[PDB]
């Protein structure tokens, strides 16, 4: 997609005000404050209007937030799933291997309104074992065809192949 | 009859409780996010705590040869009734102590008389000791909460029998749920060191989680079962319901207590008396929402107060009448001032509410229970 | 026994708490966004005032044995130190030596010997080092501010054989919490070059935030703990609460004050003796509105009173346990134009409160325990 | 001891602080909007001001090399210098360096030696720069204000040494603010063309902004820790806090001075000396409105009295006494509470408060110390 690299690259554009704006505003819808609205809007509109494929909102909305308090550099073949493996695969697997992985498979039985909390989790767990690396656009395409099969199946697969090397 | 006890409370920012992350407890009700307290640990909160010490009778201990080597202590006690209690049938699994025995605290010493003597042998010892063990629960926490004791059939002896070893629980309390959508914050501390160093990147960005909500709490008592769990003792019972009462409303869970100071007293407290249990969590199935025009607590209050008069309307027989009293402090927040009348005594102190529920209990008084106290070791 | 300080403090506009990204802290309290404060920052503000220098008898610190060193004088020691630290067995990984260690300073002095004892084992001054730091809880702010020791498992040769240093504290504080709605603001600076280049126009625009507030700040003192602290030291107890309540009211966070500077005064102090903690933080659930009649202070602190007095008749008992003293600078705010007195002593002035309290306390005079230094 | 100065100025309609776009600067104080005057903006204009010219010894130089081939000559040695200053922590950024140096105006000088040391160029160069500018402070700037100089890193990995470059601060400023509501207006432009036959009919009107408030200033100069940064100089230290005093009082931010022209000077100036700063920023907290019978500069003196006052019977000490004046010209504004005097000594002229201040701190006279 190219809605979603301009999205994301125009999301790093970001300085500290806009961020703490963004930051602000974690756990609240975009109907309720009118400077994350416009914000967000002065962000995101003429990329829609322009690419007809770009991000839904609130997959671009969950997307805003999750990047302005867990601000990570925008890097290729570092998917969240890829994540999760490596650092599941370092941990006694009698205790908190099944808790790790319950966490990381809650995610299955949500839709996209009830997971900007479990995925603020993910990347609290992630970021206390030194990462400074995400592929966004990757998660942001994953979360924008969500209740499909295949997509599924290929986060399960990357998960099995990060945690079975 | 049962006692039901609703209560608003809203609370500071704070991590009352939490999981092996270290984020407080949350759950999913009506589809949304919520903020959760546990039941163990409000129980927790009200077992050990200034207003229940006085009927505080039973422990729950993982060490109980610690407690009677304590307890006697003349020479080796600890060795031998370390050695009964294990060929009693309280099974090291996994080389865990385990096997939380929650007998009343004043037998102990009982039992200490079983362990002081070098003739009685090792079977018939262990016998009498599991006898003394079981046959131990009067005590007004124990009557509350319950007790189970299954010991493993591995290192039972198998001359050893276990009598009934299992009371009914006369206490019923839910999960603390927030009246809204959570919203969990992130604190970033640093550690500073008071002697001046290099100040090059110090590091040690932390993580940590609390949150801010309006809580419903609910429990349940029942009143037929504490009086048989406590073999005959309507004193003891008025006693045990006016002390849970009145430290269920002024106390809070111990947890980062330090760091937060959340010691908010409840802003609303409904207590009724049913035939059967009624929870009033569903009127917050919707996420109550914040306006300009009131705060958190009024909405929840009323929300609450709608629910209660569609309970009240429907659902309703003569056959079994419903009083309730509600209590806010000096009557800052009425119950819901869109229908009114909901309860019948409407009141603005926590002893006289205490004293009101005491006379319908029973015609007790608050003054004339307290000297049924249990042991006050 | 618990002493229990309730303030209320306007601020100009400044950054004296910030996160990683460089905002203002902020937080969530009855549905509406607050700014906040936290309570490490207060507590090391108080611990680290001008007004508690003479009760400062504890350090934290993580260069432990560069202090060793220098009360010891011979260098060598030094390097043993860090393999006698190494035999503690604190932490090795992750930020590099870490576990902060909290104890008295003159202990330090004590340290100093159990390394410059060359003759005993290494593993037995290990032993001894583990020891007196096990017993160093002999200081006003570490009875105060409580105690953390669990070091690493990973790095030990005989076992634990540790002892207990654990250490319950007396003193609560809680997050600071504004009583409004909270409007956080950015500054665009830029930086000036003084040579003429005749360029830079654009010049990278900055993005500073800042915020005002008028904070809501709770403290409670444990008397029984406190003295159960300190050994049964009562003149010491009363120095400490006294400095305390003093440096709490003198004292605010140095965060961003050279640009910023917010050396406000509190506008009232409640100070009240009770057995069981309250917190009034459930008056301003409902953010204060500012009138065009009145001001952000007189509003807030007629909430308070209102709350105050409903919480005094709601939740009485037989204790009677309401004795409490109201400050304000020569009775500029009064506790509410609403109710009649709800303060035993409506006082004017600092050291006369502080006088009250010690009397309160003991019947000592604030003359009179201040010659107990730590 | 602290010195402390409070300041309360009337502007006609100047727009002095403008944010990004062009609107004034504004901030929320008690729950209603002001005008606001930064920090940074006010040391500035103070920094560069005329009667601070004389002690004027530090340059926030952003192009350093360029100012090193200045003095010495010999252009051609910015590509002898630059990459040398690349060397240092200064990480080649997209300017000559992105990081503001803050260092005393004469090594400079010095720094032309390392211009002629090219026997002992590369890592001793840069070394040797790097011993100057951690060793360079010595200025009577540079110790009344800060100095972080935290170099960028990705600099050289073998042997980039530096000292503790920082120094902490002698003067705190607090952002000015109004003592009343502020009301921002828009001056619409627009821009007259000079021959007849622009043949253009729209809408070419512009938006220009300002505003007109009443100001209350802070500053606040450590009596020690000001003598300690200039290493005992204390006739040096009184001559800086007299010239501080000089330029505090008569110098205005040159924002948008050629259009609106509002050099206005203050008409009441407090100075006191204490032990711990106090900001009595507070009074304010009601806004200031307007009556008939009086203006807003005496009201906001009337309540910056009665703040006094109040502070002065409140937090009270035995140990600690303070001595206040209190400078108004020719008496126009006493500092008006009822038939209270608070401050010990009324003063109606400047130098004379300047030298009376002067001669507190220990017999020092606005003659010989300059």
């Amino acid at each position: 997609n190219r809605g979603t690299v301009d999205f994301i690259a125009s999301l790093e554009n970001l300085k500290e005000g806009d961020l703490g704006i963004l930051r602000k505003l974690r756990g609240a819808r975009l109907d309720e404050k009118l400077p994350g609205f416009d914000l967000f809007s002065a962000l995101w509109w003429p990329l829609r209007q322009k690419n007809q494929r770009a991000p839904k909102r609130e997959v671009a909305w969950l997307i805003a937030k999750l990047f302005a308090e867990f601000r990570f550099e925008q890097r290729e073949g570092a998917t969240l799933p890829i994540l999760m493996g490596g650092i599941c695969r370092k941990l006694e697997p009698k205790k908190e291997l099944p808790r790790v992985l319950a966490r990381f498979d809650q995610l299955a039985s949500l839709d996209i309104m009830q997971m900007e909390e479990p995925l603020s989790v993910i990347m609290g767990i992630l970021r206390k074992h030194q990462q400074v690396c995400l592929d966004w656009v990757g998660l942001t395409d994953v979360l924008s065809f969500w209740e499909q099969e295949p997509v599924k199946r290929e986060w399960s697969d990357s998960f099995i192949k990060a945690y079975k090397i | 009859m049962l006692i039901e006890i609703h209560m608003i409370q809203n609370h500071s920012p704070a991590n009352l409780n939490r999981d092996d992350l270290g984020a407080p407890k949350t759950c999913y009700f009506g589809g949304v996010l919520r903020s959760r307290i546990s039941s163990q640990c409000i129980k927790r909160s009200i077992r050990t705590s200034n207003d229940f010490k006085a009927l505080l009778g039973g422990v729950r201990t993982r060490r109980l040869a610690d407690l009677i080597q304590q307890e006697a202590g003349e020479t080796e006690c600890w060795k031998k009734a370390q050695e009964i209690l294990n060929k009693c049938g309280f099974k090291n699994k996994d080389d865990n102590t385990k096997m939380l025995v929650f007998m009343s605290k004043d037998k102990i010493k009982d039992l200490a008389r079983i362990v002081l003597d070098n003739s009685l042998g090792l079977t018939e010892a262990a016998q009498q000791v599991a006898n003394v063990i079981a046959q131990a629960t009067l005590a007004p926490d124990i009557a509350l909460c319950g007790r189970m004791l299954e010991p493993n059939d591995k290192d039972k002896d198998k001359k050893v029998k276990w009598s009934n070893t299992t009371v009914e629980a006369a206490l019923q309390v839910a999960h603390a749920i927030s009246t809204h959508i959570a919203r969990p914050e992130i604190d970033y501390f640093v550690a500073a060191d008071d002697v001046p160093g290099e100040d090059a990147g110090a590091g040690h960005i932390g993580e940590s989680m609390f949150a801010s909500a309006c809580f419903y709490k609910y429990f349940s008592i029942d009143w037929e079962q504490l009086v048989k769990n406590l073999k005959g003792d309507t004193n003891l019972a008025a006693h045990t319901v006016g002390a849970f009462l009145l430290a269920a409303a002024k106390t809070n869970p111990s947890g980062k207590q330090n760091s937060f100071a959340a010691h908010n007293y409840p802003d609303g407290i409904l207590v009724e008396f049913k035939n059967s249990p009624i929870s009033y969590a569903n009127a917050f199935v919707r996420p109550v929402s914040v306006v300009k025009e009131s705060d958190l607590v009024e909405q929840s209050i009323g929300q609450l107060s709608n629910y209660v008069n569609d309970i009240r309307l429907g659902y309703y027989d003569e056959q079994s009448p419903v009083i309730g009293f509600w209590f806010s402090p000096n009557n800052r927040y009425p119950l819901g001032y869109k229908h009114s009348k909901l309860a019948s005594r409407n009141i603005g102190n926590l002893n006289e509410l205490v004293g009101a529920v005491l006379d319908y209990i029973g015609g007790f008084k608050w003054e004339e229970v307290q000297k049924s106290k249990a042991y006050i070791g």
